[PDB]
RNA sequence: UGACGGAGCCAGCGAGUCUAACCUUGGCCGAGAGGUCUUGGUAAAAACUCCGUCGUAACGAGGAAUUCCUAGUAAGCGCAAGUCAUCAGCUUGCGUUGAUUACGUCCCUGCCCUUCACAC
């Protein structure tokens, strides 16, 4: 079988399903181009893992991403927890752990969001 | 804390559908109890019950407040948050605090975007104990719903003659000393239910001179709720309003949390049957 | 303000009514039972 | 409910009445409505029909 | 008949899931060979599905 | 006509001196009943 | 509101039955005595009728 | 920090054989009841992003005083439901976008409390 791995990113109610697995650099945001992804003004957001960790480890492998609920915003922040998430997840299962953990070290040196969920439940007071 | 709150509840439920189904035993120990002590004959169904008798010597040395509030009766302060309704007036927001005040132990929390599954979780991990949530119909208070943690009970009201005291001019500030409490007329069994809700919303043990004093008064299932300040006399003892002026009648009240929709209600308000107008619950 | 009055008149009268039709019906199982009693001892005693 | 009364002045002095429909649902005249005149809002003890009609008994 | 919310079919437990055949669309292969005697067989097969109709009526 | 429910009662000045007067009658005899704390 | 009532009543030895209104350039009415003169004219009709 | 038009695109609540106008002009059939057709008037996701055009009597963002407010908070935007009290002159939910400033002090204003080692 086809080495793969699922990886959920969520933000408010938007959820990204990002499933990732060996193949020739193919990055596709609900069966379209990640470089469509809109608002332009933040479509560097989701380029961000692309770019921090750099675009060799990801010609190695396609990722497939499905986003449903939230808006815009929280929609961009799910599909890049989502893609950060896989690569770890597939570096991980099918590949060094010592990448791995390059990989986890660079994200969470730019932003710990990527990998960790950013929840703002309430707190009284 | 999910688990574990889920669980202690399916536990009450279980002990409390055993324990009508032990009222039935508990009184026939009572009869042979009374049957002992007196010398009568006993019963025909207790004279021949051989289990009952063997099972009496264990049970013969066996001896309130509800039982959602039993555990911390007069041992922990309650802890209490006052909401209103998303998007609340300007008046709501003086209400809400006016009800902060009237409760020692009361903190105002705004409500915009906070969802009621969210509310009471986030109340729960906090160790609150009530919950007030405020209604108002185009800046006029109508409703007023209170919800005891972790599992209930949900009592909700409905307000009436609501006299705010940011209606008067050159008030002044409140005192909040822990206040003497004063339930008057309160006699049947939801009377008492209900007495016993609205009582744990106040600190125990207030000084014997403690000068403020809060009473709500049961007319016709109308409680009146004033607050007063007094000062002894020589002659007598003489009171003044510090408002607000409110009457209040309960309308449902559930066996949960205001969240769940779904929790069996332990009393509602029969509106339509043809017999309403005659019997006052309360 | 008429409703009010009329809720506390009706169900004044409804109490006198209920009253009033339990008192004659037990006086009239007492006494009258009491007589039924008294005449089927003796018709018993014959 | 609509046709029962004429102008929101009549519906005021109903306020508060005891009403039913055809299939026996109890209810009570609420409020008047401010908008047509004569209409009114009502609470039933369990949802009405369309076909149904509701009635005031009146002496 | 009852409709449960999809919000609530998605979280049941496995015991209790309700089994909701979707309709087909695509044209199977196997409803495009399947071969239905006509003429004689249908009379003979419009005629059973009237006497089971009389049948279970009556019962 | 008949009518369902009770209207809401008025609070006129009479039915405030009522209730006052059971108020000051609880506080002169120092009668209330409030949440006492428990003893351990 | 007791801190004044304690200086009151030690000088001699209910703002709530007036609302009193905002000046935009002062007590309005008097609900409890209105009322009652508002319920009781219609109970002596009510009584006549 | 506009109007007009077009294009792209993102939610979560919500499902009782139950959901819903008024007043007229006339044809035909019918014993009637009424049925059908015809006719005029009245009432009744948004934000967001991209592109193209124009173009900057009363009132022009609201005095004095006064009130409220600390993070998914203030504020903006829309969509549902009407759940025995209350609500439609409206009420309650749901999601979307989302900040500034403090998080210290008892200086002022109120309320409140006090007068089993070692070390002090
Ligand atoms: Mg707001
Ligand atoms: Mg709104
Ligand atoms: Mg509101």
């Amino acid at each position: 079988a086809v080495p793969s791995v699922q990886t959920f990113g969520k933000k408010k109610s938007a959820t990204a399903v990002a499933h990732v697995k060996a193949g020739k650099g193919l990055i596709k945001v609900n069966g379209s181009p990640i470089t469509l992804v809109e608002p332009e003004i933040l479509r560097f957001k989701v380029y961000e893992p692309l770019l921090l960790v750099g675009l060799d480890k990801f010609s190695n492998i396609d990722i497939r991403v499905r986003v449903t609920g939230g808006g815009h915003v929280s929609q961009v922040y799910a599909i890049r927890q989502a893609i950060a998430k896989g690569l770890v997840a597939y570096h991980q299962k099918y590949v060094d752990e010592q990448s791995k953990n390059e990989l986890k070290k660079a994200f969470t040196s730019y932003d710990r969001t990527l990998l960790i969920a950013d929840s703002r439940r309430p707190e009284p007071k | 804390m999910l688990r574990r709150q889920a669980r202690e509840r399916r536990e009450y439920l279980y002990r409390k559908a055993q324990e009508l189904q032990d009222s039935q035993l508990q009184q026939k120990r009572q009869i042979i109890k009374q049957a002992l002590a007196q010398g009568k004959p006993l019963p025909k169904e207790l004279a021949e019950d051989e289990s009952l008798q063997k099972d009496f010597r264990y049970d013969q040395s066996l001896k309130q407040v509800d039982d959602e509030y039993a555990a911390t009766s007069g041992i922990m302060d309650p802890r209490i948050i006052v909401t209103t309704s998303r998007d609340p007036s300007t008046r709501l927001s003086q209400f809400a605090k006016e009800i902060k005040l009237l409760f020692p132990n009361a903190v105002r929390l705004n409500r915009g975007n906070y969802v009621m599954p969210n509310l009471v979780d986030a109340c729960k991990k906090s160790g609150t104990t009530d919950l007030v949530v405020l209604h108002e119909h185009r800046g006029v208070p109508t409703s007023l719903t209170i919800s005891h943690f972790p599992h209930g009970p949900t009592a909700q009201f409905s307000l009436h003659n609501v006299v705010m005291r940011h209606d008067i001019i050159n008030a002044g500030n409140q005192s909040e000393v822990n206040p003497h409490l004063i339930f008057d007329n309160f006699t049947t069994a939801l009377g008492k239910r209900v007495v016993c809700i609205l009582k744990h919303l106040f600190n125990a043990g207030p000084k014997k001179d403690s000068e403020r004093v809060i009473t709500f008064a049961n007319r016709g299932d109308f409680i009146s709720v004033r607050q007063h300040v007094y000062v002894r006399t020589r002659e007598g003892v003489e009171i003044a309003e510090v408002g607000p002026r409110f009457e209040m009648r309960l309308f449902e009240l559930r066996l949960g949390t205001l969240e769940n929709k779904d929790a069996d209600v332990e009393w509602q308000l029969r509106r339509f049957i043809r017999t309403a107008n005659k019997k006052d619950y309360l | 303000f008429e409703a009010r009055q009329r809720i506390e008149e009706k169900n004044k009268e409804s109490s006198d009514y209920h009253a009033k039709m339990a008192h004659i019906v037990n006086t009239i199982n007492t006494e009258e039972g009491a007589e039924k009693n008294k005449y089927e001892r003796e018709r018993k005693l014959r | 409910i609509k046709d029962m009364f004429s102008s929101a002045m009549e519906v005021a002095r109903f306020e508060g009445a005891q009403i039913k429909t055809v299939s026996g649902i109890r209810g009570e005249i609420k409020r008047a409505l401010s908008k047509p005149e004569g209409h009114y809002r009502a609470a039933f003890e369990d949802k009405i029909l369309m076909s149904d009609i509701v009635i005031l008994r009146s002496w | 008949g009852l409709k449960v919310p999809k919000a609530v079919q998605k979280e049941l437990p496995f015991k209790s899931q309700i089994h909701q055949m979707k309709p087909q669309k695509k044209k199977t292969y196997m409803a495009k060979r399947a071969v239905v005697l006509g003429g004689d067989e249908k009379k003979a097969r419009s005629f059973i599905q009237k006497v089971l109709t009389i049948s279970k009526a009556k019962d | 006509f008949d009518r369902t429910a009770k209207p809401v009662p008025v609070i006129t000045s009479e039915v405030t001196e009522s209730l006052e007067d059971m108020i000051r009658r609880r506080i002169q005899d120092s009668n209330f009943d409030d949440l006492q704390r428990r003893t351990l | 509101q007791l801190k004044n009532l304690k200086a009151a009543l030690k000088a001699r030895g209910n703002p709530f039955e007036i609302k009193a209104a905002r000046n935009k350039r002062i007590a309005v009415g008097k609900p409890g005595i209105s009322k009652q003169i508002g319920e009781e004219q219609r109970k002596r009709a009510f009584e006549a009728r």
